[PDB]
């Protein structure tokens, strides 16, 4: 009595359609309830969706999924995604008995949704202490989404994974990456070189 | 929403875990749930009312829970294993279901279980003020929050513009880094980002501060060291706009 689901992670651009498969074993009983939970970054797990009548279909933040008796799926589906569905998906089998309800849950499908940068400038800053000034900090940031930041290899330089940032005031998205060190000899210009960064890169003098 | 508490819990080897949860307004039936590394959920015990209906099997992990009557809902382990170091899960439903149909879940509350309470250490934090060659290439600001050495990883970083909390133009990394990821318990970094307009920022009227709450030791609690308690605390830096 069980629920199986697509592996990931499922990484995807903006506005591109997405299906996560869940077939469903119920040795239980014949026809279960059926959920979509969703896990949206730093909150709560969340009804997503339900379709407690076998062959119906449920809908809900342009998602959907049908209960397909024949095929003993709740394949989700959502035909343009967006950036705020990034989040942990889990299909979901609910089931009664004993007077008491019961829930089995799948291992969950993490979706990353990439969002189109239209007018991108990759730059690397070097930032400064607001008070002190025991290391310096460099930002790699307005790159691509198709880029991706590779981690530090020396021990003694720490370089953060990319990260989207939302300006609210206008629809500004962009990606960034910090890196810093105190290891002597440290440049700005070298800080991200183990990475595959654009050639048009922008590398000023600070 | 059902409320659990506390957020982020860090004991010793052997130290008991007490861990509240408060279900919505009428809901009598109350969920506990293990969830681990891998995202996996595990049933622990449900109570409909003051009765417990199903709990499993207590040979693998030993825990006590209640829920009374005008008193919120609770699970105590009072032996930590550090292989009961996880994310616990506490749901509510009205009795009704539909099976999971009326279950909510609540935020969670992450325990860790350490041998030696010796590497507990709050974070250091340092804000970097933005590049000038930034601000004349795009006409925006980006401030840097820098929070290191800390452990373990149970932080939460918030920025404050002119006192007042902000949401718009942040980014702080989804997970922390570990200093030394060939160490087993290295101590962490956490950065975020807060972009502002060059004008906000060149207003030397501005203040920005960034706040990291860390989570560690309670007062009661053993602490014989040189260096000082890593209690549970609020560490912060701070920056003025320049014009």
């Amino acid at each position: 009595d069980s629920v199986t689901q697509t592996e990931g992670p499922v990484t995807v651009s903006e506005s591109d359609s997405l299906i996560i498969n869940c077939t469903y074993s119920a040795t239980s009983i014949a026809y279960p309830n059926f959920f979509w939970y969703v896990r949206y970054p730093g909150e709560g797990l969340q009804l997503l969706l339900k379709v407690i009548t076998a062959g119906q279909k449920g809908s809900s933040r342009g998602f959907e999924a049908t209960y397909n008796k024949e095929t003993t799926s709740f394949h989700l589906q959502k035909a343009s995604v967006q950036e705020s569905d990034s989040a942990v998906y889990y299909c979901a089998l609910g089931i009664i008995t004993g007077n008491t309800g019961k829930l089995i849950f799948g291992l969950g499908t993490t979706l990353q949704v990439q969002p189109d940068i239209q007018n991108p400038d990759p730059a690397v800053y070097q930032l400064r202490d607001s008070k002190s000034s025991d290391k310096s900090v460099c930002l790699f940031t307005d790159f691509d989404s198709q880029t991706n930041v590779s981690q530090s290899k020396d021990s003694d330089v720490y370089i953060t994974d990319k990260c989207v940032l939302d300006m609210r005031s206008m629809d500004f998205k962009s990606n960034s990456a910090v890196a810093w060190s105190n290891k002597s000899d440290f440049a700005c210009a070298n800080a991200f070189n183990n990475s595959i960064i654009p050639e048009d890169t922008f590398f000023p003098s600070p | 929403k059902v409320i659990q508490t506390p957020r982020y819990l860090v004991k010793g080897q052997g130290q008991k875990a007490k861990m509240r949860c408060i279900p919505e307004k009428g809901h009598p039936v109350v969920f506990w749930y293990q969830q681990n590394k891998n995202n996996e959920f595990k049933f622990l015990i449900n109570f409909q009312n003051q009765e417990v209906l199903q709990q499993i099997d207590m040979t693998e992990k030993r825990f006590s829970a209640e829920c009374p009557s005008n008193s919120p809902c609770s699970l105590e382990i009072q032996s930590s294993e550090a292989g009961d170091s996880a994310l616990y899960l506490c749901a509510s439903s009205p009795g009704q279901g539909a099976a999971t149909g009326q279950l909510y879940f609540g935020e969670g509350s992450k325990l860790t279980v350490l041998e030696d309470l010796r590497n507990v250490f709050p974070p250091e934090v340092a804000v970097f003020e933005p590049s000038e060659a930034e601000i004349s290439h795009t006409q925006k600001a980006t401030l840097v929050c820098l929070a290191t050495g800390f452990y373990p990883d149970h932080v939460e970083l918030s920025w404050w513009v002119n006192g007042k909390e902000v949401h718009s133009g942040v980014c702080t990394d989804p997970q922390p880094l570990k200093e030394q990821p060939a160490l087993n318990d290295s101590r962490y970094a956490l950065s975020s980002r807060l972009r502002v307009s060059a004008t906000f920022w060149q207003n030397p009227r501005n203040h920005f501060r960034c706040q990291v709450q860390f989570y560690g030791l309670s007062e009661n609690d053993e602490w014989t060291q040189d260096r000082a308690k890593p209690v549970t605390q609020i560490v912060s830096a701070e920056a003025w706009g320049r014009a």
